[PDB]
C-alpha cells in the first residue's frame, strides 16, 4: 500500500537562525508528493538507503522503538531505540534481536555495548522522525502534531546528534502489546493491539528553496526539481 | 592489636523502620573494612568486605560508607528473615580481630505472659532429689525476673533460669526458672510458690501448690 | 521516696487535643524509667506509656499505640504526654508511675500521684 | 585515585572512559600527588588536547617496578604483569601510599607475578596461577624438583626503604584514531566584555566585533544566525544562553 | 561452582593431638588457598592459620604459632590441620575456609565456607542419653493448654538431635539449647503445646537419638491431676 507525501519531511538543515530569507539548500530531503509506503498494525525489515522519513497518526502509542544495524542480530553494532513510560533507552550493543523483536520486555540477548544514553520520552496525534546518517553523526529531526497525512505544513527540528559512527543498511520498528505471548518467532499471538498505522519514506539528494519567517520558523518550501 | 568498638550493643525497632550502627577502629582508616551477618548458631554470613562495596547477591537494602577511624552501617528497613547479630571485620593487618557485635530484633507491643508451674514427680524423688521448674511464655521483655517463695519465704542462690530466642512467628520471648533441692531439705517445706512480675500485667502473678497436692 | 506530681487536666472538647505534665526532683531519674497509667471509675487500671533512658522511640499499650505521643527530658526530669482526637472513653483519671526496677527493660507499677481527665 | 583499591599489580584492574572532561590541574597535579609523568607528550599538550577516548589501569608496586612502566620497558612487572609497547603513548600517576597503606610487619596482600612461561603480550592481562617451569618441566598442580610459584608478595613495611614501598600507581592509554571529540582537558575558562571591539569565540566561529543584546528570538535548537549574505550578527552564549 | 567437604565431630583426651580434613572441589585445586576459623559456642570467631597448598608454604597466628600446622594435598584435594596439647576450652566449632582473595584482583578475604566440625575435650566416656518424662499437674493448665515433654540427660558426646512422635508433629515445638552440668556431663530440654482436649488421651511420644553411637532412645509422656 501507497499514499501521498504532499509536503512533508522538511527540517531544518544547519541550525542557523534566519528572519526573513529565502535560503536555497541543498540536502537529503523528500520529494514532495512522493509515494510512502503505508503500513498497519491490523512490520517488514527495510532498507536504510541514504535517508529515511518516519511518521505515525495512531493514538495511545502503539509505535514505540525502531532498530538499526548491519547484519541485524549478528556481531555487528546496531541501535535500540525504545521509549519507556520515563525515559527513552538507546543502546549500541550489537543486540541480537530475533525474527520478532518485541510484541509485549527486552527485545534482544545480552551483547558487548559502546555506547548508552537516555533522556526524556520522545512521544489522534501526527509524530514525525527523520533519520540521517552521515560523517559519523546519527542525527534526529521530530515533530509532534495533533492529527492519510495531513495538508498541514510543518518543519521537523533537530532531537539529538549521537556521536555514533558506525555503519548501517537496514532498520526495523518495534510495536507496544499487551496480554501477548513473547514469542520470538511469532506475532500476533493473544490479545491484538490497538489500530495504529506508520509511513516510511526515503530522502533523496534534492534542492529546496526555505522560507524563513521573523521568528526564524520555516512556514513553506518549493520541491526545485518538481 | 587493633581493638574495635561497636555501639550501641543492640538495637530495637519494628518492621519498616530504619536502623543503622557504628564501628571504630584504633587508627584512622580508609579501606579494609568489612561487615558480617551472624544468625544464632551458624555461619557468618558476608555483607560488606571492602568499603562501600557489595558483594554478589546483597540485596539493595544494605550500604555502608565511613571514613578515618569510624564506620557507618545503615539497614533501610526489617524483615523478620534478618533478626540477627551484626559484626565489624578489620583485616588491613593480618593479626584480624572483630567488633563485640550488635544484635537488632524486632519491635511491637506488650504480650502478656502465660505463667505455668512443674511440680516433681515420684521418680525423680526416688533419685535423692527435688526440683521445681516454673515457665514464662509468650511476653514481649528479652528478660523476665522470677522469684521463688517456698514456705512463702523468698529464696535465691538455688535455681537456675533457661533462655529462649525471640520467636519469629509473632516477635514474643519466653522464660524458664528451675529450682533444686536434695530429697531432706525438699521434704523440710510445705508450700512452694512461683511469683511473676511483667508491665503488661495488671498486678504480680503467683502461682503456688503445696507438698501434699 | 519516690514523691511525684502531675499538673494540667480537666474539662476538654470532644475530638480536640489536649497536654498533661509530670516532673520530679531530688532524686535519681535514669536508673527507674517513667510510666504511666488510667484507671476509669471503679475500674481495672491500664497501662498507657513509659520512656527509657536511650529514648529511642516510644512505648504504648494497644489500645494508644496510634493516638498518644510520650517524650521525656532528661535535663529537668519532666515528662510529658500527648492527646489528641479524644473520644467519649477517656473520662478517667491518669496516673504518673516510676518504674522501679533498677536499670531494668521491664517495670515494677507503682503511680505517685493523678489527675482527672473529662471530656464535655 | 581516592579508592587505592589495587593493591595487587598482579592481576589488575581497567576501566574505559569516554564522553567526559578530564581537567588534570587537579589530577596527578595538586599537592597530594608525588609522582606524575607522561610519554610522548607534554601535560599541557595533553590538557589543551582532546581524545577519542581513555582507558584508566591502575596497581600498587614498589619502587624498583615504577621505571618498569614505560614503552619498551623490561623487568619482572613488565615482563609477566603488565608490558607496554615501544610506540605507548599516556600517562602514569603514582603516589606513595607507605604512610596510609603499610603496617609495622604487614602488607602481606601485594602480590605481584614474580616468574612466568613466557612475557605476556602489550597490554595484555593474565590471571593464571599454574607453577613456573623453574628449570625443570612445569609440575601440573604438583611439587617437583623447584616447580616454584609465579606470584610473590611485596611486604611492605617501614623496615625497607622509599624504593620498596607501596606506590599507588595509575596508568591512562589515550587513543586518538577515528576521532569525534568526546574527551577533553579544558577547564572553563570563560570570560565575556560588551560594549567594546574585542575577538571572541563560541564554539568557534573565530571573530571580532562589539557584543550587544539582542532582541530577537532564538529557538532552543539554533546556537547562531547568520543576516542577509551569510554574516554573522548574532550568537548564542554557552553559558548564560 | 566450587564447594567444601569437611569431616565429622571427633572428641579426644586433653593433652594429645586431634586431626582434622576439608576436601576441595570444583576447577583447579592450585587455584584455592585454604584458611582455617575456630568459633567457640558463643564467643566470637577465632583465626588458627592459612595455607596455599600451590605455593607449598605456610603461616601462622602469633597466639597459636607452633602448637598448629597445617598440611595439604593436592593428589586427593583435601587440607588437614593438626592441633597439639588440647584444653578443655578448646571445645569449639572449627570451619574450613577458601582464601580465594589471592588471583582475580581481590586480596584477604574469604568467599567459600565448609560444613563445620565439633570438637570436645573432656575426660569423659562416650555413653548414651537417659530420657525420663514430665508429669504436668492439672491445676497448672493455663489458657486451655498445657506444657510436657521429655528432659535428655547424662549423654555424651554432642550432637544430639531430638524430635516427636517420629517427627510427625511439628505444631508449637521448642527446644531450648544444651547445658553442661557440673559433673561434666551434657543435658537438653523439650517442652510442647497441647490442648485441652488431646492431653492425657492422644498417643503423645517424645523422641530422641544419639548419633555418635546412633542409640535410639524413645518415651511416652502423660499428665495427672
Ligand atoms: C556497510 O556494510 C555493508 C555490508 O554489510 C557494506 O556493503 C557497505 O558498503 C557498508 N557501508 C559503507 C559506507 O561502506
Ligand atoms: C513571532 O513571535 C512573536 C512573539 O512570540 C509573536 O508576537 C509574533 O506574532 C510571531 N510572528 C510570527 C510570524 O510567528
Ligand atoms: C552555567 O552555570 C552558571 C552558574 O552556575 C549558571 O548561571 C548558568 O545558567 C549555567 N548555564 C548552563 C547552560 O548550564
Amino acid at each position: 500500500a501507497y499514499t501521498n507525501s504532499f509536503t512533508r519531511g522538511v527540517y531544518y538543515p544547519d541550525k542557523v537562525f534566519r528572519s526573513s530569507v529565502l535560503h536555497s539548500t541543498q540536502d537529503l530531503f523528500l520529494p514532495f508528493f512522493s509515494n510512502v509506503t503505508w503500513f498497519h498494525v491490523i512490520n517488514p525489515v527495510l532498507p536504510f538507503n541514504d535517508g529515511v522519513y518516519f511518521a505515525s497518526i495512531e493514538k495511545s502509542n502503539i509505535i514505540r522503538g525502531w532498530i538499526f544495524g548491519t547484519t541485524l542480530d549478528s556481531k555487528t553494532q546496531s541501535l535500540l531505540i525504545v521509549n519507556n513510560a520515563t525515559n527513552v533507552v538507546i543502546k549500541v550493543c550489537e543486540f541480537q534481536f530475533c525474527n520478532d523483536p518485541f510484541l509485549d520486555r527486552v527485545y534482544s540477548s545480552a551483547n558487548n555495548c559502546t555506547f548508552e544514553y537516555v533522556s526524556q520520552p520522545f512521544l489522534k496525534n501526527l509524530r514525525e522522525f527523520v533519520f540521517k546518517n552521515i560523517d559519523g553523526y546519527f542525527k534526529i529531526y521530530s515533530k509532534h502534531t495533533p492529527i492519510d497525512l495531513p495538508q498541514g505544513f510543518s518543519a521537523l527540528e533537530p532531537l539529538v546528534d549521537l556521536p555514533i559512527g558506525i555503519n548501517i543498511t537496514r532498520f526495523q520498528t518495534l510495536l507496544a502489546l499487551h496480554r501477548s505471548y513473547l514469542t520470538p518467532g511469532d506475532s500476533s499471538s493473544g490479545w491484538t493491539a490497538g489500530a495504529a498505522a506508520y509511513y516510511v519514506g526515503y530522502l533523496q539528494p534534492r534542492t529546496f528553496l526555505l522560507k524563513y519567517n521573523e521568528n526564524g520558523t520555516i512556514t513553506d518550501a518549493v520541491d526545485c526539481a518538481l | 592489636d587493633i581493638q574495635m568498638t561497636q555501639s550501641p550493643s543492640s538495637l530495637s525497632a519494628s518492621v519498616g523502620d530504619r536502623v543503622t550502627i557504628t564501628c571504630r577502629a584504633s587508627q584512622g582508616i580508609s579501606s579494609w573494612l568489612a561487615w558480617y551477618q551472624q544468625k544464632p548458631g551458624k555461619a557468618p554470613k558476608l555483607l560488606i568486605y571492602d568499603a562501600s562495596n557489595l558483594e554478589t547477591g546483597v540485596p539493595s537494602r544494605f550500604s555502608g560508607s565511613g571514613s578515618g577511624t569510624d564506620f557507618t552501617f545503615t539497614i533501610s528497613s526489617l524483615q523478620p528473615e534478618d533478626i540477627a547479630t551484626y559484626y565489624c571485620q578489620q583485616y588491613d593487618n593480618l593479626p584480624l580481630t572483630f567488633g563485640g557485635g550488635t544484635k537488632v530484633e524486632i519491635k511491637r507491643t506488650v504480650a502478656a505472659p502465660s505463667v505455668f508451674i512443674f511440680p516433681p514427680s515420684d521418680e525423680q524423688l526416688k533419685s535423692g532429689t527435688a526440683s521445681v521448674v516454673c515457665l514464662l511464655n509468650n511476653f514481649y521483655p528479652r528478660e523476665a525476673k522470677v522469684q521463688w517463695k517456698v514456705d512463702n519465704a523468698l529464696q535465691s542462690g538455688n535455681s537456675q533460669e533457661s533462655v529462649t530466642e525471640q520467636d519469629s512467628k509473632d516477635s514474643t520471648y519466653s522464660l524458664s526458672s528451675t529450682l533444686t533441692l536434695s530429697k531432706a531439705d525438699y521434704e523440710k517445706h510445705k508450700v512452694y510458690a512461683c511469683e511473676v512480675t511483667h508491665q503488661g500485667l495488671s498486678s504480680p502473678v503467683t502461682k503456688s501448690f503445696n507438698r501434699g497436692e | 521516696q519516690v514523691q511525684l506530681q502531675e499538673s494540667g487536666g480537666g474539662l476538654v472538647q470532644p475530638g480536640g487535643s489536649l497536654r498533661l505534665s509530670c516532673a520530679a526532683s531530688g532524686r535519681t531519674i535514669s536508673r527507674y524509667a517513667m510510666s504511666w497509667f488510667r484507671q476509669a471509675p471503679g475500674k481495672e487500671r491500664e497501662f498507657v506509656a513509659v520512656a527509657r533512658r536511650s529514648g529511642d522511640g516510644a512505648f504504648y499499650a494497644d489500645s494508644v499505640q496510634g493516638r498518644f505521643t510520650v517524650s521525656r527530658d532528661d535535663a529537668k526530669n519532666t515528662v510529658y504526654l500527648q492527646m489528641n482526637s479524644l473520644k467519649p472513653e477517656d473520662t478517667a483519671v491518669y496516673y504518673c508511675a516510676i518504674d522501679s526496677d533498677t536499670f531494668y527493660s521491664g517495670s515494677y507499677d507503682y503511680w505517685g500521684q493523678g489527675t482527672q481527665v473529662t471530656v464535655s | 585515585f581516592n579508592a587505592t583499591r589495587f593493591a595487587s599489580v598482579y592481576a589488575w584492574n581497567r576501566k574505559r572512559i569516554s564522553n567526559c572532561v578530564a581537567d588534570y590541574s587537579v589530577l596527578y597535579n595538586l599537592a597530594p600527588f608525588f609522582t606524575f609523568k607522561c610519554y610522548g607528550v607534554s601535560p599541557t599538550k595533553l590538557n589543551d588536547l582532546c581524545f577519542t577516548n581513555v582507558y584508566a589501569d591502575s596497581f600498587v608496586i614498589r619502587g624498583d617496578e615504577v621505571r618498569q612502566i614505560a614503552p619498551g620497558q623490561t623487568g619482572n612487572i613488565a615482563d609477566y604483569n603488565y608490558k607496554l609497547p615501544d610506540d605507548f603513548t599516556g600517562c602514569v600517576i603514582a603516589w606513595n601510599s607507605n604512610k596510609l597503606d603499610s603496617k609495622v610487619s604487614g602488607n602481606y596482600n601485594y602480590l605481584y607475578r614474580l616468574f612466568r612461561k613466557s612475557n605476556l603480550k602489550p597490554f595484555e592481562r593474565d590471571i593464571s596461577t599454574e607453577i613456573y617451569q623453574a628449570g625443570n618441566k612445569p609440575c601440573n598442580g604438583v611439587a617437583g624438583f623447584n616447580c616454584y610459584f609465579p606470584l610473590r608478595s611485596y611486604s611492605f613495611r617501614p623496615t625497607y626503604g622509599v624504593g620498596h614501598q607501596p606506590y599507588r600507581v595509575v596508568v591512562l592509554s589515550f587513543e586518538l584514531l577515528h576521532a569525534p571529540a568526546t574527551v577533553c582537558g579544558p577547564k572553563k575558562s570563560t570570560n565575556l566584555v560588551k560594549n567594546k571591539c574585542v575577538n571572541f569565540n563560541f564554539n568557534g566561529l573565530k571573530g571580532t566585533g562589539v557584543l550587544t543584546e539582542s532582541n530577537k528570538k532564538f529557538l532552543p535548537f539554533q546556537q547562531f544566525g547568520r543576516d542577509i549574505a551569510d554574516t554573522t550578527d548574532a550568537v548564542r552564549d554557552p553559558q548564560t544562553l | 561452582q566450587v564447594q567444601l567437604v569437611q569431616s565429622g565431630a571427633e572428641v579426644k583426651k586433653p593433652g594429645s593431638s586431634v586431626k582434622v580434613s576439608c576436601k576441595a572441589s570444583g576447577g583447579t585445586f592450585s587455584s584455592y588457598a585454604i584458611s582455617w576459623v575456630r568459633q567457640a559456642p558463643g564467643q566470637g570467631l577465632e583465626w588458627m592459620g592459612r595455607i596455599i597448598p600451590i605455593f607449598g608454604t605456610a603461616n601462622y597466628a602469633q597466639k597459636f604459632q607452633g602448637r598448629v600446622t597445617i598440611t595439604a594435598d593436592e593428589s586427593t584435594s583435601t587440607a588437614y590441620m593438626e592441633l597439639s596439647s588440647l584444653r578443655s576450652e578448646d571445645t569449639a566449632v572449627y570451619y574450613c575456609a577458601s582464601l580465594a582473595s589471592y588471583s582475580s584482583g581481590w586480596e584477604d578475604v574469604f568467599d567459600i565456607w565448609g560444613q563445620g566440625t565439633m570438637v570436645t575435650v573432656s575426660s569423659a566416656s562416650t555413653k548414651g542419653p537417659s530420657v525420663f518424662p514430665l508429669a504436668p499437674s492439672s491445676k497448672s493448665t493455663s489458657g486451655g493448654t498445657a506444657a510436657l515433654g521429655c528432659l535428655v540427660k547424662d549423654y555424651f558426646p554432642e550432637p544430639v538431635t531430638v524430635s516427636w512422635n517420629s517427627g510427625a508433629l511439628t505444631s508449637g515445638v521448642h527446644t531450648f539449647p544444651a547445658v553442661l552440668q557440673s559433673s561434666g556431663l551434657y543435658s537438653l530440654s523439650s517442652v510442647v503445646t497441647v490442648p485441652s482436649s488431646s492431653l492425657g488421651t492422644q498417643t503423645y511420644i517424645c523422641n530422641v537419638n544419639h548419633k555418635p553411637s546412633n542409640t535410639k532412645v524413645d518415651k511416652k509422656v502423660e499428665p495427672k491431676s
